[PDB]
RNA sequence: UUAAGUUAGAAAGGGCGCACGGUGGAUGCCUUGGCACUAGGAGCCGAAGAAGGACGGGACUAACACCGAUAUGCUUUGGG
RNA sequence: CCGAUAGUGAACCAGUACCGUGAGGGAAAGGUGAAAAGCACCCCGGAAGGGGAGUGAAACAGUUCCUGAAACCGUGUGCCU
RNA sequence: GGUUCGUGGUAGGAGAGCGUUCUAAGGGCGGUGAAGUCAGACCGGAAGGACUGGUGGAGCGCUUAGAAGUGAGAAUGCCGGUAUGAGUAGCGAAAGAAGGGUGAGAAUCCCUUCCACCGAAUAUCUAAGGUUUCCUGAGGAAGGCUCGUCCGCUCAGGGUU
C-alpha cells in the first residue's frame, strides 16, 4: 500500500536507467538533402523520396 | 480484424463514413489503424463497382453513405457517392486486378501522437 | 535585549556535516544523519585504536610462526627459547627480521634451540 | 568560441524537458535539429527554438561557422513552481505542482 | 599450433570527491512600523442631528486620501 | 525595548483577503540603483525568453530586481563499481 | 614545584569555562573592502577560535566589567521551502468522421456534409438564487484536469426603454 521507506537518490536513479527515449530512425534524403524518417514521405521535397507525387 | 476503440455498431458507422470519404475525396488523411481497416472495405466496394450489375449496386448501397459529391448541370442534378463509385471510380480500375488503394506514412499528430497516414485511390 | 539564533547554529551543524565527507548519500549532506554517522565513526575509531594493537600482534605472531616452522620450531618453542636465552627482541622486530632479514632470524632461532 | 541560448521559466516540467535534451547532447546541430523534429514530445518544439536561437547567436554575434557547430552543453534547470490544488473526494484538496524549466543550449565549433 | 595456468580491461547504470549552475529564502546589514514609559496638555460628542457609514465630486478615475450637488474645493485673516 | 517567523493581528490600501447562515474567526505580503541613467539599435523567436550592443561603480543590481545558507534538482569529470 | 593515591558512570550534587545579543569605558579595524556567505590540509583539553582566498558592498571586532528574549535533533511541535511515492493513480457517466478554412502552431477554434444522442426532455417559458456571467472587438500569462487560434477566463468598449 504505502512506501515503507523513502527511496534514496541512488535507487531512484537506478530505476530510471531504462526511462529514456530512443533516437528516431532517420536518414538524409538525396533529392531533399535533409533528414527524413525511413518509410515516410519527405516534406522538404514534398513527396516520397523514391515515388514522385 | 481491428476493434478501433469502438463498439460493433460504432465501428460499422466509422468504416462506412471513411469508406465514403475515400470514394468522394479520393485521398484522405487518417490514423494508421483506421487506414489499414479502410483499404479492406474500400477495395471490396470498388470490386462491387467493377461487377457493376444491380445486385452489386444494392450491396454497395447498403454500405456507402447517401452523400452528394457534386451538382453537374445538364436543369442541374446532384451526383451521389454511390453513383461516383459505379460511374467514375470503378471503371478507372477495370484492368487492375486488386490494390486500388495505397497508404503513405505521414508522421505523428501534435495532440495525441497518433501516427497519421494518407490513404488514396491508385 | 533579544538574542535571535543567528549564525552559531549553521556554523556548528556545517562542521559536523564536513566531518561526514565521503559517507554514502544522505550521511554526507543532512545534519541529523551526519551527526549520528560522525558520533558512530568516533566510537569505532576509539574502539579500533585498541583493536589495531591486538591485530598487528596477531599478524607478527603468524609471520614468526611461519619463519620458525621453516627452522623446525613452533612459535611456542621459539618464544620459550628466546625467553630462556634472555633475548628481549619484541614480536614486531622478530616479524620484521623474518620477512626482511631471514638470515638474522635464523641466528636468533639457533640461540633459541641452544637455550632449549 | 561558443554561443549559448536560454529559455527561462518555460511552463514544462523539467523531467519532461530532460528526457528529450539528453538525445541532442554532443550531436552536430544539423542532426540535433533533425532528432528534435522527429521526437514526438511536447518539449521538442521548445528545445528546437532554444537550439536555433543559440545557432543564430553563434552566426550573428560571434561569427562562428554554422555548418561546423556541435551541441557542447545542453541542460534543464528547475524554474519557479506554480502551486495549484485539485479537489479530491471527502472535501480534501491535493497539491498540483505546475513546474517550469530553464532550458540552456551551448553550441561550439569542434 | 594445441594444452594447462595466470592476469588485465570493461560501465547500461551507480557510488565518493571536486567544479560549475539552478531552485529556495535562511543569514547579515537596513527601516517606512511597532513596544514600554516620562513630562506637560486634554479627558467627552449628540435634535444647532453624534459615533460610524452609504453614495457621489477630478479632463480621463479602478483604489487610497481629501472634499459634499459651492463636492480633488468657496470666502476671509495672517504666514510664506 | 523589537528589527520583517521579531515588534501590534496589521512596516505593504488589514480587521483587508479568505472562512462562516450568523455571532464570530482571521492571514500572507518590506529592500533595483546615488540617480531611471529602467537596456536605443542588431540578431533568433508568434510571443515569452535569450545573445550581443549600450547605461551604471556593479546588470551574476534588469521593475519585485541588497545579501542569497540548507534541503532539493542538474551538467561535467579524478578514483571505484 | 615535588611526593603519594586517584581519574567507567544514569538520576543527581559540586566546580571551571566556551559561544550568542545588548550596554559602559578604554583601545582598534574597515571602500586599499565591514558584517554575512562559500572553501580549505590551521590552532586550543572541550564548548570553540584564527588565518588565507572567493562572493559581498557597509558596517564590525578586541579588552575589562555589566545585563539577558543566551545555545535545539526529537514535543504525531508551529511556519516556510523541498523531496519520496512517480512520470505512477487520476484526467468526473455519453459517437464520432472526413473535407474546407483560419493561424506561428489545430483531434480539440470556425464552416460544410454525413453519422449518432435526448425528445413528460438533454426542448420552450418562468420564480428563486447569482449579479454583468449578456453583446462586440482585441488577447492567450494564469484559469480550463489535454490542447487551444477558443471560452462562463484577461483587457477595452457597449447593452436592460
Ligand atoms: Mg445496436
Ligand atoms: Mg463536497
Ligand atoms: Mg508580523
Ligand atoms: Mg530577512
Ligand atoms: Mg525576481
Ligand atoms: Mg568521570
Ligand atoms: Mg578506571
Ligand atoms: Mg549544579
Ligand atoms: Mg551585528
Ligand atoms: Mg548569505
Ligand atoms: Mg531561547
Ligand atoms: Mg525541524
Ligand atoms: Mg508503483
Ligand atoms: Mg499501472
Ligand atoms: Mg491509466
Ligand atoms: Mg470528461
Ligand atoms: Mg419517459
Ligand atoms: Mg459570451
Ligand atoms: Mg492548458
Ligand atoms: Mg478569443
Ligand atoms: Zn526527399
Amino acid at each position: 500500500a504505502v512506501p515503507f521507506r523513502r527511496t534514496s537518490k541512488a535507487k531512484k536513479r537506478k530505476r530510471r536507467t531504462h526511462v529514456k527515449l530512443q533516437l528516431p530512425g532517420m536518414n538524409e534524403c538525396s533529392n531533399c538533402g535533409e533528414y527524413r524518417l525511413s518509410h515516410h514521405v519527405c516534406p522538404e521535397c514534398g513527396q516520397y523520396d523514391g515515388k514522385d507525387v | 480484424y481491428r476493434k478501433l476503440g469502438r463498439t460493433s455498431s460504432q465501428r460499422k458507422a466509422l468504416l462506412r463514413d471513411l469508406a465514403t470519404d475515400l470514394i468522394v475525396f479520393e485521398r484522405i488523411e487518417t490514423t494508421e489503424a483506421r487506414a489499414k481497416e479502410i483499404r479492406k472495405v474500400v477495395e471490396k466496394l470498388i470490386t462491387s463497382g467493377k461487377k457493376g450489375d444491380l445486385h452489386a449496386r444494392r450491396q454497395a448501397a447498403a454500405f456507402i453513405r447517401h452523400e452528394v459529391v457534386e451538382v453537374v448541370q445538364v436543369k442541374n442534378r446532384p451526383v451521389y457517392a454511390l453513383q461516383k463509385l459505379f460511374d467514375d471510380v470503378a471503371p478507372r480500375y477495370a484492368e487492375r486486378q486488386g490494390g486500388y488503394t495505397r497508404i503513405l506514412k505521414k508522421g505523428p499528430r501534435r495532440g495525441d501522437g497518433a501516427p497519421m497516414v494518407i490513404i488514396e485511390l491508385v | 535585549p533579544r538574542v535571535k539564533g543567528g549564525t552559531v547554529t549553521r556554523k556548528r551543524r556545517k562542521k559536523i556535516v564536513k566531518l561526514a565527507k565521503g559517507y554514502y548519500g544522505s550521511k554526507h549532506l543532512l545534519f541529523k544523519v551526519a551527526n549520528q554517522a560522525v558520533m558512530k565513526s568516533y566510537q569505532y575509531a576509539y574502539r579500533d585504536r585498541r583493536q589495531k594493537k591486538r591485530d598487528f600482534r596477531r599478524l607478527w605472531i603468524a609471520r614468526i610462526n611461519a619463519a620458525a616452522r621453516m627452522q623446525d620450531l613452533s612459535y611456542s618453542k621459539l618464544m620459550h627459547g628466546l625467553k630462556l636465552a634472555g633475548i628481549d627482541i619484541n614480536r614486531k622486530m622478530l616479524a620484521d627480521l623474518a620477512v626482511n632479514d631471514i638470515a638474522s632470524f635464523n641466528t636468533l632461532a639457533d640461540s633459541a634451540k641452544k637455550a632449549l | 568560441t561558443s554561443a549559448k541560448a536560454v529559455a527561462k521559466t518555460v511552463r514544462i516540467a523539467p523531467r519532461k524537458a530532460r528526457i528529450v535534451i539528453d538525445l541532442i547532447r554532443g550531436k552536430q546541430v544539423g542532426e540535433a535539429i533533425a532528432i528534435l523534429k522527429y521526437t514526438p514530445r511536447s518539449a521538442s518544439p521548445i528545445i528546437e527554438k532554444v537550439l536555433k536561437s543559440a545557432i543564430a547567436n553563434a552566426e550573428h554575434n560571434y561569427d562562428l561557422d554554422i555548418n561546423n557547430l556541435v551541441v557542447e552543453e545542453a541542460f534543464v534547470d528547475e524554474g519557479p513552481t506554480l502551486k495549484r490544488f485539485r479537489p479530491r473526494a471527502q472535501g480534501r484538496a491535493s497539491a498540483i505542482n505546475k513546474r517550469t524549466s530553464h532550458i540552456t543550449v551551448v553550441v561550439s565549433e569542434v
